[PDB]
């Protein structure tokens, strides 16, 4: 037969615009296509994008940035009023630390 | 956090009970709703993590990754339904099932409190990816790609497993909170060196590290579009997340165990950027781009500074979005002309103007134009590397020059010049493709508007 | 006529129902970790004349 | 004379841009109006000392009405 | 650009091409018109001095020496016509050129404008469809058995024929499309 | 605006105008169909000069392979019209 096998020929690719000039590229069924477009646009842009951005923009300050700023303001005011240094090189009180007895 | 896990498990039978011509609509709608729900995880604290239960917790490092995963699922569904139109209903449902199972495994991986559960889920992600690649890939090379994808991973992860169980016999726990609080230094012995290597190599091969990256061009080129999207955007970040988790027990050994990996990352970043300059396949160029960006992320994780960790987090998120967008852009042209050769279809700006705008924006984000979060991550990593050693600015600097070049090269090859005369089948862009590009690109700039959400726990 | 509409679109409650069930299970999980409720040194507090527990 | 100018089809790109603008605005104009109305008629909370014996609710530790809600 | 090239250039063709190149570069050197005319007449005299050389070997040696002299004395920045391959407007309007087949993809609302133009387009497409097979048959007949040896194409010879492979030459976009 | 819409009559007029300013061609004896070599008795170098004069007149270049074939004013006019998309 000069052939190797019985096979279907490779078919040409279908253009969605032929049967539907305004086809949106979602489905060959025009109604299912239109509603796929509508749901993608409504739930992607209208709901998740804009409303999610608004929700994230107004998230309450659980990172405590403003609290930390106010605490630092109080600390700076007190330390500058009493003439103490603004910050100490030790963050732990040495009286609660017991060094080794001998260093030799 | 079962309020996110259970709806995906419900996506499964919802897909398998849907009418034959409503699978895509239902899957897309409920995937978008799940992403909206997962958006609430971004409310994080400044001191500790959100400890939901004994099994799951959310940090400031894993929450953006979860949001990216849940947002990527609907985009994958949108990108897949074009080339799967001729498929049977059962096989389409099986493909969607693979995507859903991958999302579930990733979601549970990013929030597991124990390292062995994390390992089990991080290996479980292998099966759906391999099935997708080897069943729905287009060319004969996909099979080989699958093998390269599998063993390269497993040869890294099998030692890690051993190390993990060994650690549990020594400290009594693999819970990450206990591991962090009860941390002890690693002495300088051969046993500790090999424990370090066992704990590091799996994540190294996942990034991937230069020299261990050969699986990635094969797997990311031979895969279908959704496979490439999820491989570039999320699955590469498993290595970075795991490394940033595991490095808490490796000090001070890392101080000198990082040198070969740092040298490999910097030089191979230069090398892969150079490789991008001479590439005939458009998908392979994007894959090697991913390799270069991940080399940057590896350097950031290895130098172990707060600025480097913030830069690594930002770079992972930005790269995920940008590389997924670039893969989709290349797939549009491939579906039009059925060939991946870059110089085949030229002058596409004359035929498709809006797609050319999408190409320009994607290539602009690839070269880290300020103030994109790509640039923020890159600059933070470069500053940390400069603190590590002033000479790094040379190599990093060279990278910044090469990247832009190849990026613009890609654009100039595809959009500019004159159109190919004999190609007469270039149809106007569909609404689906434009919506896909917009849903990729708009979150990038929105995140630029508020960058502290992707900067991590540091 | 709602029979055909229901049999065509009953798959649209699975994911919201899963969300509600996940919320319920998360509350149940929180119910099992109250061993230190109103007992930490930082947040220990005297009860109000009416309230029974500090959080649920 | 006036000659025909051969161009690619600009209908579909214009349609997509109009659809995207429509949906974004459809949800974002009410949001902007609501934000403006809330800001005008329900301002931000004023920082004050905790009165003796009072235990504030957690949402009372934030100042913007939308964040508090 | 329009004519099919031959397998090689002849001696006379090479001499004429060198003459044109030399005159153009001399004009590039001699900016003013009167000076250029003077030196161009001198160049023409120098060219036709050796016009009647019957020895071909000596003729090719003279041509070789002339080309070496030209390469030594060429203007490094010669004048180029703006639309010539080295000019400042060489491919300026290529981005405005759109192939005609794109019109097949216009939305019917876009085609609702310009009804007469699209009717004429349909007529042209019908003509091309009716002529193609006759063009192919004529090419099959006129081609030698060992394939074509040049890129020259035949004209139409029959009653209502069209010259084969005419569509993409006739429907060129334009020189100034938009 | 820009330059006027060149017509076939204008192209032919300018070509003949250039040719009648050539001292080697008799103006009266010249017609639009006169052959440069047969009718007018010119050689190849004169043809090269004529092609260059046409190029200077119309501000664009004619490649050598195309310029070799032009032998009468009508061929020059037709080549220029075809190049510049002149149909009227
Ligand atoms: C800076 C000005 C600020 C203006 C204030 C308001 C700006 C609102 C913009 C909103 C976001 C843009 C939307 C993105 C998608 C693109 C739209 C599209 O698809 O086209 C369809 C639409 C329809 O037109 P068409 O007739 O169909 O033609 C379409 C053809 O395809 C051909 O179309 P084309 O030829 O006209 O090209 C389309 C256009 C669109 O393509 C784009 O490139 C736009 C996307 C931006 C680039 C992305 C990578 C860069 C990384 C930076 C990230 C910045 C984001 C900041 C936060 C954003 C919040 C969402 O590209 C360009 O025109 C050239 C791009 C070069 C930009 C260089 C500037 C770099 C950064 C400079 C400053 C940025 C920070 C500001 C603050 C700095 C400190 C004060 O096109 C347009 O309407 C024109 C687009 C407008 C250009 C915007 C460029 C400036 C804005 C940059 C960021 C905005 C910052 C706002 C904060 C206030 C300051
Ligand atoms: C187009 C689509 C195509 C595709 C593109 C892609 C689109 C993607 C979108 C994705 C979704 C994005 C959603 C993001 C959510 C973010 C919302 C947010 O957080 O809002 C923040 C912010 C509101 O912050 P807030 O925390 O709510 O306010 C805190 C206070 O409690 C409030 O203070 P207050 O107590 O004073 O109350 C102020 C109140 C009232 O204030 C006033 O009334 C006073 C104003 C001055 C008037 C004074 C003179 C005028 C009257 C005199 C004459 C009448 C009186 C006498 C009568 C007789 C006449 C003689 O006004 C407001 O409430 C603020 C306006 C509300 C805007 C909310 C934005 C929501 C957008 C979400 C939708 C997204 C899509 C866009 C569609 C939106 C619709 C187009 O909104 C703003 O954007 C404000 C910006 C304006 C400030 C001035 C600009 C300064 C420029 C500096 C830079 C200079 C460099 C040059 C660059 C300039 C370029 C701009
Ligand atoms: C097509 C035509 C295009 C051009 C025409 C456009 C017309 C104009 C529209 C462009 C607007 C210009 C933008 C200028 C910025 C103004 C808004 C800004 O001020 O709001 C920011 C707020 O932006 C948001 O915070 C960022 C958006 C969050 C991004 C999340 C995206 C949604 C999820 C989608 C999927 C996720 C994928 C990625 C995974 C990581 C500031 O935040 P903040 O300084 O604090 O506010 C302080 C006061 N608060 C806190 C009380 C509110
Ligand atoms: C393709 C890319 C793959 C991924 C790349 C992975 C990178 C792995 C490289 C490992 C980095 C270092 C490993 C061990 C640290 C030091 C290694 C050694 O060379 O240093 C000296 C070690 O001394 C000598 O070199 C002894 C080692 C010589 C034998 C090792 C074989 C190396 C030859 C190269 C084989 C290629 C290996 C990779 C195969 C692919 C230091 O002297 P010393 O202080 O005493 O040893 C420190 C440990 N102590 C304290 C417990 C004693
Ligand atoms: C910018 C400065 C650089 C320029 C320097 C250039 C220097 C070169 C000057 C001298 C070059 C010569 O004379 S090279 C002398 C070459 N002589 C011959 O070949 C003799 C045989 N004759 C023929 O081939 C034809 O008659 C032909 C002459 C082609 C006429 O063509 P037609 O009659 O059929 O139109
Ligand atoms: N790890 C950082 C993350 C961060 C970055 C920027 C911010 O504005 C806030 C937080 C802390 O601090």
């Amino acid at each position: 037969p000069t052939i190797r096998l019985q096979e279907d020929p490779d078919p040409e690719d279908e253009n969605l615009y032929e049967k539907n000039p305004d086809s949106h590229g979602y489905d060959k069924d025009p109604i299912v296509d239109l509603w796929n477009m509508r749901v993608v646009f409504f739930f992607g842009f209208s709901i998740v994008l804009v409303l999610g951005s608004t929700f994230v923009a107004y998230l309450p300050d659980y990172r405590m940035q403003e609290w930390a700023r106010r605490e630092a303001e109080r600390l700076v005011k007190y330390r500058e009023a009493n003439g103490l240094p603004l910050m100490e090189s030790n963050c732990f009180d040495p009286n609660k630390i017991q060094l080794p007895e001998d260093e030799d | 956090m079962l309020k996110i896990i259970i709806p995906t498990t419900m996506l499964l039978p919802m897909t398998w009970m849907s009418k034959h011509n409503m699978i895509w609509i239902n899957a897309t709608v409920h995937s978008l709703l799940i992403s909206l729900i997962s958006l609430s995880l971004l409310n994080q604290l400044g001191e500790n993590s959100l400890n939901f239960s004994l099994t799951f917790f959310s940090d400031s490092l894993s929450a953006p990754l979860l949001v990216l995963t849940t947002w990527l699922l609907p985009l994958m569904l949108m990108a897949s339904q074009s080339h799967l139109s001729k498929e049977t209903t059962t096989r389409k449902k099986l493909y969607i099932t693979m995507l859903i199972l991958l999302q579930l495994f990733l979601i549970m991986t990013f929030t597991a409190t124990e390292l062995i559960l994390f390992y089990i889920l991080f290996e479980a992600t292998l099966v759906p990816t391999l099935i997708i690649i080897t069943r729905w890939g287009n060319q004969t090379e996909r099979l080989n790609a699958g093998l390269y994808f599998l063993f390269y991973t497993l040869a890294g992860s099998l030692p890690l497993l051993v190390a993990l169980v060994y650690i549990q016999n020594t400290t009594g726990s693999l819970n990450f909170l206990i591991i962090h609080y009860w941390s002890h230094p690693l002495s300088n012995s051969w046993s500790n060196i090999f424990m370090w290597l066992a704990c590091i190599m799996a994540f190294m091969v996942k990034m991937p590290l230069y020299g261990l990256h050969l699986w990635l061009p094969k797997a990311h080129v031979e895969a279908p579009i959704a496979g490439s999207m999820v491989l570039a955007a999320v699955l590469l970040k498993l290595g970075g997340y795991g490394m940033m988790r595991i490095t808490t027990i490796l000090n001070p050994l890392t101080n000198y165990m990082a040198y070969p990996f740092l040298m490999l990352s910097m030089w191979g970043m230069i090398m892969t950027s150079s490789i991008c300059l001479r590439q005939t396949d458009l998908k392979s160029l994007i894959a090697y781009s991913s390799v270069s960006h991940m080399a940057l992320v590896i350097v950031a994780i290895m130098i172990q500074t707060p600025w480097s960790f913030m830069g690594a987090t930002a770079l992972m998120i930005a790269h995920g979005l940008t590389s997924s967008m670039l893969f989709c852009l290349a797939n549009t042209n491939y579906e039009r002309v059925h060939s991946r050769t870059m110089i085949l279809a030229r002058g596409l700006q004359t035929l498709l103007p809006l797609m050319a705008t999408w190409w320009l924006v994607a290539s602009l984000t690839n070269l880290a134009l300020p103030p994109s979060i790509n640039l923020i991550g890159e600059l933070f990593i470069i500053t940390a590397s400069f603190s590590w050693s002033n000479i790094t600015i040379i190599l990093m600097g060279m990278n910044m020059m090469i990247t832009a070049l190849y990026s613009l090269y890609m654009l100039i090859t595809t959009q500019r010049g004159k159109y190919t005369h004999h190609i007469n089948n270039i149809k106007p862009s569909f609404t689906r493709e434009n919506a896909l590009m917009a849903l990729h690109i708009l979150p990038l700039l929105l995140l630029t508007l508020n960058p502290k959400m992707i900067l991590g726990p540091l | 006529n709602v029979l055909q509409i229901v049999r065509d679109h009953w798959v649209h409650i699975l994911v919201p129902v899963g969300f509600v069930f996940g919320c319920y299970l998360d509350r149940r999980s929180d119910e099992k970790l109250t061993a230190f409720r109103n007992k930490s040194l930082l947040f220990k507090r005297e009860l109000r004349p009416n309230e029974e527990v500090t959080w649920k | 004379k006036r000659l025909f100018i051969i161009k690619p089809s600009g209908f579909y790109d214009r349609r997509f841009l109009k659809l995207m603008r429509f949906y974004i605005l459809l949800t974002g104009i009410p949001v902007a109006i609501g934000i403006t109305l809330v800001n005008v008629f329900i301002g931000e909370a004023e920082l004050a000392d905790i009165p003796e014996g009072y235990v504030p609710e957690h949402w009372e530790y934030f100042k913007h009405p939308i964040s508090r809600w | 650009a329009f004519s099919a090239p031959a397998a090689y250039l002849t001696h006379q063709q090479k001499v004429l091409r060198l003459y044109k190149r030399a005159l153009r570069h001399l004009e590039s050197w001699c900016v003013h018109r009167d000076k250029y005319r003077y030196f161009a007449c001198l160049m023409r005299a120098r060219f036709d001095e050796h016009k009647n050389e019957k020895d071909m070997v000596k003729a090719t040696q003279l041509l070789r020496q002339a080309e070496e002299e030209f390469w030594y004395g060429q203007h490094p920045q010669p004048y180029i016509f703006p639309e010539s391959p080295g000019g400042t407007s060489y491919e300026r309007y290529e981005c405005y050129k759109v192939p005609e087949w794109c019109l097949d993809d216009w939305h019917p609302s876009e085609k609702a404008m310009y009804p007469d133009y699209f009717a004429k387009r349909e007529q042209w497409k019908r003509l091309r469809r009716e002529s193609w097979e006759r063009e192919v048959k004529q090419l099959q007949e006129e081609t030698p058995p060992g394939g074509p040896r040049t890129e020259a194409l035949p004209p139409a010879r029959k009653e209502g024929d069209l010259p084969p492979l005419w569509w993409h030459i006739v429907t060129r976009p334009r020189e100034r499309p938009m | 605006s820009d330059a006027p819409p060149l017509t076939l009559e204008a192209i032919k007029d300018r070509v003949l105008y250039v040719l009648k300013l050539y001292d080697k061609i008799d103006p009266e004896k010249l017609s639009v169909n006169s052959h440069f070599m047969k009718d007018l008795g010119l050689d190849s170098l004169d043809q090269v000069e004529i092609i260059m004069a046409m190029e200077d007149e119309f501000g664009f270049e004619i490649p050598d392979i195309d310029a070799e074939k032009l032998m009468c004013p009508q061929e020059i006019v037709d080549y220029i019209a075809d190049k510049k998309d002149v149909y009227e």
